[PDB]
RNA sequence: CUGGUCUGUAACUGACGCUGAUGUGCGAAAGCGUGGGGAUCAAACAGGAUUAGAUACCCUGGUAGUCCACGCCGUAAACGAUGAGUGCUAAGUGUUAGGGGGUGCCCCUUAGUGCUGCAGCUAACGCAUUAAGCACUCCGCCUGGGGAGUACGACCGCAAGGUUGAA
RNA sequence: CUGACGGAGCAACGCCGCGUGAGUGAUGAAGGUCUAUCGUAAAACUCUGUUAUUAGGGAGAACAUAUGUCACAUCUUGACGUACCUAAUCAGAAAGCCACGGCUAACUACGUGCCAGCAGCCGCGGUAAUACGUAGGUGGCAAGCGUUAUCCGGAAUUAUUGGGCGUAAAGCGCGCGUAGGCGGUUUUUUAAGUCUGAUGUGAAAGCCCACGGCUCAACCGUGGAGGGUCAUUGGAAACUGGAAAACUUG
RNA sequence: ACUUAUAGAUGGAUCCGCGCUGCAUUAGCUAGUUGGUAAGGUAACGGCUUACCAAGGCAACGAUGCAUAGCCGACCUGAGAGG
């Protein structure tokens, strides 16, 4: 349980692998900042924020699209204690050419991978969610 | 695939052997020890002629060489063709490597090279086992 | 028309009560330059018309490269079990980079312009489904926001 | 062009001050990258003074005044 | 005589830390330690017998051992050829002393096993609400074959012996 | 004084500056693998100076108490000091190519009856070597033929980018288990660091570039790319970081 | 055209730093290991010989031994890390 959100990460592509959803998680801080910032574009049924104390429980309740296809088609963590790979806000990689998302904490606040590029903001960018 | 103990402790690379061990040396008799060289050129001067019988997959008949290199070790060759040079004594221009089909030998002739200049009943191949001054 | 150039003329027999029977096994490339082809199992010993032999039955299996304009729009190397493929976008001419019959569909597509190397395997048995997941794995430049759930400029 | 507050702790001492100051860093290795933390030794001294059991202190780059220690610093955090 | 294991929630304390090369190490008959050492079978085989071909798997009997409370071990298909943190997309199911709701009547894992096997990956295969698949892990090995553990060898050590190491 | 630096037999060692044949030619013969092939082979006519008979050959460049009063200078700088050598210019040949099928790119065969023997991984002669002995050449070539062996992307057979676990060539005797790689939730006291940066902006011949002198190639140059936290330590506490606790059901 | 109070400078450098490879068939650690304390002196602090005393300084992290022993504009070269 020393990362809060490790496995919970790609259980939403290890949950929703045949489109399914009956999987509930626990929280974070930022398991107050991984399903609340891709809402910002329709990924997920309801993730409001965690409502316990002690990083308790949440509904994961997986967005699924209209081609009835994998919303996440597939998806790696590559930011985890025990591996720290810490790059800069500029050549923050082509996720994809563009085509996947990226949301994470930065050196001034909260971003995306709409951010870094425009902002030159951020610290351990971590993974490419599609 | 862990990288913590990389640094602890490291891999290897293959395990490969080059060619021609006890080739592309000279060896020494002032300091007694070989040349790690891997020349270009080289000698060859003879102490027998040599030849065995049993071949299976050509199942013709053809001879080789037994030339000894420096001081005091067995060093064998073969003569790839269709030329017999029924000689020895000689000093040669080395060939580095073996030819196809026969173990262990590594030594060779190349054409002219200071000893004979070749078998001479050959006029077409103006590049194989002597063949100088042929018109193209 | 397909340009029906050969892809692989293989040779088993299957030994018998008597003296075993030989066969020629083959198939045909179907390519429209346009990002597909498919195959047809034209099981027999016969070589030259097992390319019509797949002529015949290949429109069962022939499936689309979401084209961008002469590109790919995102990244790929892929494999399902082992021939893998890399795919790029690249500038409309740049020279040609491919295999084997991934001659046939890298250059028949419509791209033609990558940086497109067979990561891996390169086999008549390997090049096809190396390309076929590189291509599976696509999308137009409308379509992620949904099942993403907005817009696609709200990426950039 | 000044001299740094090199920092550390201590570890034993002899007679006399034969005193010490830890040394320590934040880096990496150039090959295969992990944020494993390292170390070396150094040399400072006192009357008798900054020595064992307790000296987390700074020391200096300077002219030594000594033997073949180096160091003439002594910017604490505390004593046990 | 003897612990834990814990099956139900957890009374106390308010992180009560994970692979674990320091150490220790310890682990199959035999090989090993007391003299007992025969209930006397089993090695050797005494011995017959053989199709053209037997000291033999065959055959009564036959000296370690076969009946062991004390020194230390370790090679085996430790063929278990499965290394251990985080959950997991159908759960039923065989059910386990013992049980969350309970009362020879229906049960769920806070649980346990073996699974037919959804679902999805690996590599042809198998795992599967009780996962080699996807995500944070260490001692690490592996990265075409021999030969090669033969020059030689360094250190443990009552003993099998180990445990090293270019060509 | 150079023996510091210079003047060079030049090794076809580097590779280039280009020169040794032309306007060519009706298919053109006396035909060399095959038995139409390289035959638009040939001849005998013409075209270039550029190799060769000579010639004058002066390419660079500024040297110096008394000359009159460290800016500095004349009555003071041709061994190679002959180059650019157009130069009329005859015809002053550019050795010879490999395997000789198909891949490494190649064309067919008499010799050859397993006697010699072909063969860059693949691979060939026992009575049609579309391999060999040898013979007119098409793929590359003309200062070039087969070989000599070194790391490069290729070798993705290092895995910093680009490493298997049951199975190639691979998982713990495990009760045990120091160092430490890793090492709960939330706020955290940190104000270091990353966010990145004001600054220092200290030169480069050339840099991520290009270009200008040069019969173009051997031999030189503007440097806008700041010289790579270098001469100042930072503001974002979202945290590996001087580190106060609380949560508890794990 | 002499000798001096004085200079800009020359190789350097008194020296600081990261430059500064491999051999685990080499950990119970060298007596100076820890560093203070000398008459001394090199354009140069000072275990540098000596000056005075206590080592566990070490400590299973490479103490130390230890084998080629130049580096750095160069060259073939990668897409790039550079190698």
């Amino acid at each position: 349980m020393t990362d809060p959100i490790a496995d919970m990460l790609t259980r939403v592509r290890n949950a929703n692998m045949v489109r399914h959803e009956k999987l509930e998680l626990p929280a974070s801080n930022i398991k107050k900042e991984i399903a609340e910032i891709l809402k910002s574009e329709g990924f997920i049924k309801n993730v409001e924020y965690v409502e316990d104390d002690k990083q308790g429980v949440l509904r994961l309740f997986l967005k699924y699209g209209q081609n009835d296809e994998r919303v996440i088609t597939g998806l790696k963590r590559i930011s985890k204690p025990g591996l720290r790979v810490y790059a800069k806000a500029s050549e923050m990689p082509k996720v994809l050419n563009g085509l996947g998302i990226a949301l994470v904490s930065t050196s001034e606040g909260v971003i995306t991978d709409k951010e870094a590029r425009k902002r030159n903001v951020g610290g351990e960018i971590i993974a490419y969610v599609w | 695939p862990t990288i913590n103990q990389l640094v602890r402790k490291p891999r290897q690379s293959k395990i490969k052997k080059s060619d021609s061990p006890a080739l592309n040396k000279g060896f020494n008799s002032k300091k007694k020890k070989f040349t790690d060289l891997n020349s270009p050129q080289k000698r060859g001067v003879c102490t027998r002629v040599g030849t065995m019988t049993p071949k299976k997959p050509n199942s013709a008949l053809r001879k080789y060489a037994r030339v000894r290199l420096s001081n005091n070790i067995e060093i064998n060759a073969y003569i790839p063709g269709i030329g017999h040079n029924l000689q020895e004594h000689s000093v040669v221009l080395v060939r580095g490597g073996r030819v196809k089909d026969l173990p262990g030998v590594r030594y060779h002739i190349v054409r002219g090279a200071l000893d004979t200049s070749g078998v001479d009943g050959r006029r077409q191949g103006r590049s194989l086992y002597g063949t100088k001054k042929p018109k193209n | 028309e397909f340009e029906e150039r050969v892809v692989t003329i293989n040779r088993v027999a299957k030994v018998v009560k008597g003296g075993r029977r030989f066969r020629f096994t083959a198939l045909v490339v179907v390519g429209d330059k346009n990002g597909r082809v498919g195959f047809g199992t034209g099981k027999a010993q016969e070589v030259p018309e097992a390319i019509k032999k797949a002529v015949e039955a290949a429109k069962k299996d022939l499936v689309v490269v979401p084209r961008v304009e002469g590109t790919t729009p995102h990244t790929i190397t892929g494999r399902y079990g082992s021939g893998s493929v890399f795919m790029k976008p690249a500038a409309p001419g740049t020279g040609v980079i491919a295999g084997g019959p991934v001659r046939a569909v890298l250059e028949l597509a419509g791209i033609t312009d990558i940086l497109s190397k067979s990561l891996g395997s390169n086999t008549p048995i390997n090049m096809v489904r190396a390309t076929i997941d590189g291509l599976q794995n696509l999308k137009n430049a409308e379509d992620v926001a949904k099942l993403r759930g907005k817009t696609v400029e709200e990426l950039y | 062009n000044d001299r740094k507050v090199y920092v550390g702790k201590v570890v034993s001492d002899k007679m006399d001050k034969t005193i010490t100051v830890l040394v320590e860093t934040y880096k990496t290795h150039k090959l295969y990258g992990k944020r494993v933390k390292y170390s070396k030794k150094y040399k400072t001294h006192d009357e008798n003074n900054s020595a064992k059991l307790g000296d987390i202190v700074k020391i200096q780059e300077t002219r030594p005044l000594s033997a073949t220690k180096r160091f003439r610093l002594v910017e604490i955090v505390e004593e046990s």
